[PDB]
């Protein structure tokens, strides 16, 4: 075989090395490595659990956010503490709107070059790439005249002989298989991507006080002051302007994002068969509606096997079914502990002895649920759903289907769903279901502060003594989060994050087994080992982030 | 035009700071990128991986010896050799020290790799430091905040752009318009801290008619910044204190990520 | 659906108080009038003239008797028996007496409407008075400024029709949210007052370093407004004292149009 | 033959009365009626010099700055101050940005339903309205799609039965020549137009600190603190948002605003042969660049009958030929002084005695140049321009008349451009060369303060006795404005001003003679005498402004 090593590997958070063996150019067996950690675990032990949330932040500012949310949760979890409804509705505004931008970034910034060639777009018909999406898009930004202009600013980029970003990319690569006209669409619309994902942030920073990094939540809800008459707080006209952005997303989401991932599987219909990661599948439901940290919008629940018709719904957070079977190994992982542990019982201590194929060879953790390897993220997400018979998921699958059955004349089944472009389909999905829930939860705010609540906020009592325990899940970008907070004598005695991309990116694990990235890449046909487009195309479909991963 | 060549160098970096970058508008990113300067190496939104993107770097360091920006988010680790970041099979600060050899300007966006930031917090569990701890020999310009607004870098380099030179310094080497004042001086809730009317807790009635958050934590009387004048997100109104939350003094090193929330800040 | 229907008349107006609408972003001027209201009566915008719009007029006034919102801006001159603004031969104080009668809610857009402002000043050549003066039996909501941030304006409108109600009022009708404050009480530049740093001349030291206004005649400290925090255009950071001249005090009934701009005010 | 009333003409700034005689289907006869007034000039008199901007201010709300800035250079002219060049540059910057969002908003949201109707556009075939644009234009914002969703708005407030500023227009009017097409083209440009002209007033704010009414004015200079280094103040940062929004301006002039003055144009051609006001025309010299109130980037003028090779160039502010030419009769106006008056000398008597045709019948003055009725605007100020042989205004004019000659194969001669399409030409022209301007004056404010210099602002001195004139004119949207300041005993003794649509709206002068709105009436066709649109087509393209006329 051949051995071929990717580091790094761009379009990524965080730092990330892919090994892969290679037997007469197909994937053998590979390797994923985080290469960075902090210690984040240990930096945010031995303080009030209600400082947690603001530190623990920072494992990520790509899913800035999440792991704040997840912190004050678990503190929540820990305390016995029920979230005013008011502070549900603006964390879950916060999350809807954060992981629309999340998404938008992940499909055009992070990936769309593994697919795009931008020396192809340069050879577009700017008039017959625009009369493509007749009857394909109402988008009122695909005419001859807008592309013709993106065309022009990539053709000044090359002459400038300043490629930047652009520089040594994979142009020409036999994988690459859009047509000119498409690979110019996708590039003017990788430009508009960057206005809509600046509008979704702009309601986050309305509510979180600025992004990256929001600093309105609290152990017990947040600090935004519900005032609809007061000067300088949260009153009618800051949320009219919330509002306002929340209005602009719904248009390139749905006639841009949505089309588009339509249009590279009409096009890369090969990678509706490769790229499988796992068998299980896990999501939490999200968005809780209710007074008691319950009554989600989306629903969550656990699939073995592919087996959609038998899977098993979570509906609570406090699930112990879902609690109890969570555990990380560091057999292959550069800590100490290596036997599975319960994250309230984990810990998180350094052991980098170097790079072995058999030993250890990163620093991510490998998660388990009831000792089987699990994948997490928008294509659990989606599946989930699917199970439970939503039927504004799988009205959003079928438009997504539709337009792909216009392009090739073929449908998609669910078990083309297992796979790299049925993840990145999931995705999508997500982010187009994502902007219901940013109207109904706007709705529901401004309709119980009509009703006369304006609470906010539940000062937490810490005993400062006793020893317990809590655990806060989340449905982010990536996939089920989770914090895990051991609170004793009032301080943080043990803190763990389970971060999905720790479950999709970890190494083999205690019996060896192969965790998503690692499994999804074998089978991978690589025409140049040199230039390895095709694993890349598979990592990136996972949206890793090596921060999470780590942390 | 030929533009001017950048390279961005992530550490033990959480990527917020580049994240910093998608919510500007002075320049926004398509135009930064298209427009006012080349990113030459930047492994977000580099097409190259691998072997490819690794060529692009010492390319570009040779390219523009002499020439380019180089700018560093998170902090360095120099534990056990430092092998806590590890790229391409060697330690981070010995890619940091290559690049910083040729720049003509560094810059240290964030607090991480202005001062240590979080991730040298609590018993550092890396030995995480500076920027400038790692090159003692250069003038790191540091532009704290977690993340900072956006154009407090950008401006940065425009200035040296646009008039040949760094922005004026103060003794932390932070451009004095973004961080000559402390946010407390310059705080529009000043007089309710002279008042006395005090929210005392979220939630409570003077939280809710905008009063001073002092009593919650603030940490405005000891972090400079411009958070309070240039806020964030170019909207209007959006700081953490105008939102209702006490600044925690992110951008100060000894009081973000050390002191507690709704521990007390000292007042001059 | 059916949209809630607005009556919009000018008296001695400068067409400010339209014009901040062409600003607003939360609703945009073209979503306030294609999604939130029906504008039923607007001469800047009325694709009909003389006849016609009179037509439209008296058939909305007719068709939402008790369900229009009124909104006035300038003042109303009663000298001379109304001569000093006549539409369509007739004393404009007429034409806000008959709207008046139907109306459900009843605006005074602008410090002219509320309070009389620049057109009453000085010697005030034509009797010029406010809408409440002209209107005595009759709640009028003042929207003072010259002219105010649009959404003063728009959030009052849209408290009525999403409640039900207008919004809290302060003693001289003025909608809390907005007036409630002086803006001396929530002012940015009050550290630098409390420390006596203080610009005295534009240009000067001081002024370049963003000191407090005071000394060159701001009315901060006896103006009630929203001026400090949500500024104006929505661009973050624009307000007169942020762009370094003094508050006028153009809210305020006796302060704005009445004593000089470099007057100094009286402090409480 | 019968007599019309049109009271209230609206989509202009203020209050107006028209009254015509029409004779065998034409107009014979015109008045012009500004039937509100407030006594500004009054109101200012007696206070500090320094004072009088803010309040002369208000005069007008839509050409918000421009009273202002005035008003300063009347003073500064009184005193014998010289500006500071950086605020030279700031009060530009601020004057052509202003403009901008001005000129827009005529063209558009007061003007364009004069010549556009909404109905039609209903019964409009977007793809053929987008195909018509091919070669005319490469404005992004034509496509199909996006005249669909402009067509479905349009459709769907027709359908409320609530046509609010639409009820009651002239659809369906023999004058409307529009195909549904163009008239879809425009209803879709009127709202692009508001996204334009927002930017342009986020240009005006950064720098004014609000619009409208700006509040960085000063005698002597401005109150922009310049400090790159300083927190708070006019730094880098600030310039470079500044200049964030005027990059947005160009392309929505460009290739729309100027392409729809050519469309019209070639829909309406008879409306090149009627509508003048005037033989001679007046501008003075704006944007000064120079440390001595002058060198200024447009040029001034008069043209007298017409003659454009005999002009006389005015290239300075305190041209005494300029000065000792203008006065103004109340003989026509609710004045009670008549004879004419040379500004300084000038008195505003309120004299009110109702209507009478051949006596007093308007609140505005009649204003003569050496006992000449004068035109002012842009059509003035364009004819100016092409007689000081200006390359620039030439140059552009010209990329007009080949968008004309394309569409219809004839061409514009200047002759034309004496007409109501002429002044609108005139108009688009101006906007268009003002973005030039915005460029020039950021790019010498940027140049300027990297020399090292950053005043802004010249303490005043004003004597306790003594008799001071001072007078400051500039070239407003609407055409040569002037304040006339007389100082005595350090106060303002009297105050006038002299404003561009009361040159144009004026009633008959002390002789007796027709100013040019009334002029421009005489022989318009009106089909229709209780839907007197032609006529209204023609006022409008002088952009009356009443508060200004009569203040
Ligand atoms: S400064 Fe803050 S946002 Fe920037 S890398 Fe460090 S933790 Fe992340
Ligand atoms: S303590 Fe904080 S909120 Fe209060 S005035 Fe100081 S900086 Fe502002
Ligand atoms: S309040 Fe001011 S802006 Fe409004 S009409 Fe009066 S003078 Fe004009
Ligand atoms: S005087 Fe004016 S500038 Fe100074 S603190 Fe008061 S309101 Fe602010
Ligand atoms: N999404 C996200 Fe980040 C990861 N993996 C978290 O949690
Ligand atoms: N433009 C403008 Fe207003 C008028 N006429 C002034 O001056
Ligand atoms: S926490 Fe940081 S972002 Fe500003 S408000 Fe305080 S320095
Ligand atoms: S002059 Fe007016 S706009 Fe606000 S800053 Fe003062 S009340
Ligand atoms: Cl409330
Ligand atoms: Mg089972
Ligand atoms: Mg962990
Ligand atoms: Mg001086
Ligand atoms: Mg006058
Ligand atoms: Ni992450
Ligand atoms: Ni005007």
């Amino acid at each position: 075989s051949q051995r071929i090593t990717i580091d790094p590997v761009t379009r990524i958070e965080g730092h990330l090395r892919i090994d892969c063996e290679i037997e007469n150019g197909v994937v053998s067996k590979a390797w994923a490595s985080g290469t960075m950690w902090r210690g984040m675990e240990e930096i945010v032990k031995n303080r009030d659990p209600r400082d947690a949330w603001m530190i623990v932040q920072r494992i990520c500012g790509v899913c800035t956010t999440t792991h704040a949310l997840s912190s004050v949760r678990a503190a929540e979890s820990a305390l016995n503490i029920d979230v005013p409804v008011n502070a549900q509705y603006i964390r879950n505004i916060i999350l809807a709107a954060h992981t629309t931008h999340d998404h938008i970034v992940h499909f055009y910034q992070l990936s769309a070059l593994d697919w795009v060639d931008i020396t192809s777009a340069l050879q577009a018909d700017p008039t017959k790439a625009s009369e493509m999406l007749k009857g394909v898009s109402t988008w009122h930004l695909n005419s001859p005249e807008e592309f013709t202009k993106v065309q022009n600013k990539i053709k000044d980029l090359v002459a400038s002989g300043q490629l930047g970003i652009f520089a040594n990319g994979y142009w020409g690569h036999p994988a690459m298989k859009l047509p000119p006209e498409v690979n110019l669409i996708a590039v003017a619309h990788y430009l508009q991507a960057l206005e809509c994902q600046r509008d979704a942030n702009r309601v986050v920073a309305l509510l979180g006080g600025k992004t990256p990094h929001i600093q309105n939540l609290a152990v017990g809800g947040v600090a935004n002051p519900i005032n609809l008459d007061g000067l300088g707080v949260l009153n009618l006209e800051r949320l009219m302007y919330i509002k306002s952005f929340i209005d602009k997303l719904s248009d390139f989401v749905e006639q841009v994002y949505k089309v588009d991932t339509a249009v590279i599987a009409a096009f890369y219909p090969e990678w509706l068969t490769r790229g499988k990661g796992a068998v299980n599948y896990l999501s939490v439901p999200e968005f809780p509606t209710d007074s008691k940290n319950g009554s989600f919008l989306f629903p969550g629940g656990y699939i073995e096997n592919a087996d959609l018709s038998s899977y098993r719904p979570i509906t609570s957070h406090s699930d112990e079914y879902l609690i109890k079977g969570i555990q990380e190994s560091a057999k292959h992982s550069w800590y100490k502990d290596e036997a599975p542990q319960a994250p309230w019982e984990g810990t998180t201590i350094p052991a980098y002895d170097g790079w072995s194929d058999d030993g250890k060879y990163s620093w991510v953790k490998s998660p388990t649920f009831y000792g089987k390897t699990v994948e997490v993220g928008p294509l659990a997400n989606m599946l989930v759903k699917l199970a439970a018979g939503r039927e504004s998921t799988q009205n959003k699958l079928n438009e997504i289907v539709a337009i792909y059955q216009k392009l090739t004349g073929n449908t998609l089944e669910v078990a083309q769903l297992h796979s790299t472009l049925g993840r990145i389909i999931g995705r999508t999905v997500h982010c187009c279901e994502l902007q219901d829930i940013l109207q109904n939860q706007y709705s529901a705010l401004i309709t119980n502060i009509g009703k006369g609540d304006h609470t906010t906020f539940v000062k937490p009592n810490i005993p400062a003594t006793g020893e317990f325990k809590g655990v806060g899940f989340l449905e982010a970008p990536r996939g089920m989060l989770s914090h895990w907070m051991v609170i004793k004598d009032g301080i943080i005695s043990n803190y763990q994050a389970v971060v999905p991309s720790t479950w999709n990116s970890g190494p083999r694990n205690f019996n060896d087994d192969v965790g998503p990235y690692e499994q999804s890449l074998v089978g991978t046909p690589v025409a140049d080992p040199n230039k390895p487009l095709e694993v890349v195309r598979t990592i990136h479909s996972f949206d890793p982030c090596m921060a999470c991963a780590v942390h | 035009p030929q533009r001017p060549p950048v390279i961005w160098i992530g550490a033990q970096e959480c990527t917020g700071c580049t994240e910093s970058l998608l919510r500007a508008t002075h320049p926004t990113v398509e135009n930064l990128v298209l427009e006012t300067i080349s990113l030459e190496y930047h492994e977000v939104l580099s097409a190259a991986f691998g072997h490819q993107v690794e060529e692009n770097k010492h390319n570009a360091l040779e390219k523009y010896k002499g020439q380019y920006v180089l700018v560093v988010d998170g902090s360095i680790p120099l534990k056990d050799n430092g092998i806590y970041c590890m790229v391409a099979g060697e330690p981070i600060v010995d890619h940091i020290r290559k690049a910083a050899e040729g720049a003509a300007a560094i810059i240290a966006i964030g607090s991480c790799s202005a001062w240590g930031g979080v991730a040298a917090a609590g018993v550092n569990p890396t030995g995480a430091v500076s920027l400038q701890e790692v090159l003692p020999g250069k003038t790191v310009i540091n532009i704290p905040g977690c993340p900072p607004n956006p154009h407090n870098f950008l401006a940065t380099v425009a200035h040296i752009i646009t008039y040949g030179k760094p922005p004026k310094l103060d003794d932390k080497n932070r451009p004095t318009f973004a961080y000559g004042r402390l946010i407390h001086e310059h705080c529009e809730r000043r007089p309710h801290f002279d008042a006395g009317r005090f929210a005392k807790e979220f939630g409570d009635e003077g939280h809710r008619e905008g009063w001073c958050l002092y009593h919650l934590g603030c940490k405005g009387p000891e972090t400079y910044g411009n958070c309070s004048t240039l806020q964030f997100c170019d909207v209007g109104g959006v700081w953490p204190v105008a939102i209702g939350h006490p600044c925690y003094g992110c951008n100060e090193e000894g009081i973000g990520f050390h002191k507690g929330i709704h521990q007390l800040a000292n007042v001059e």
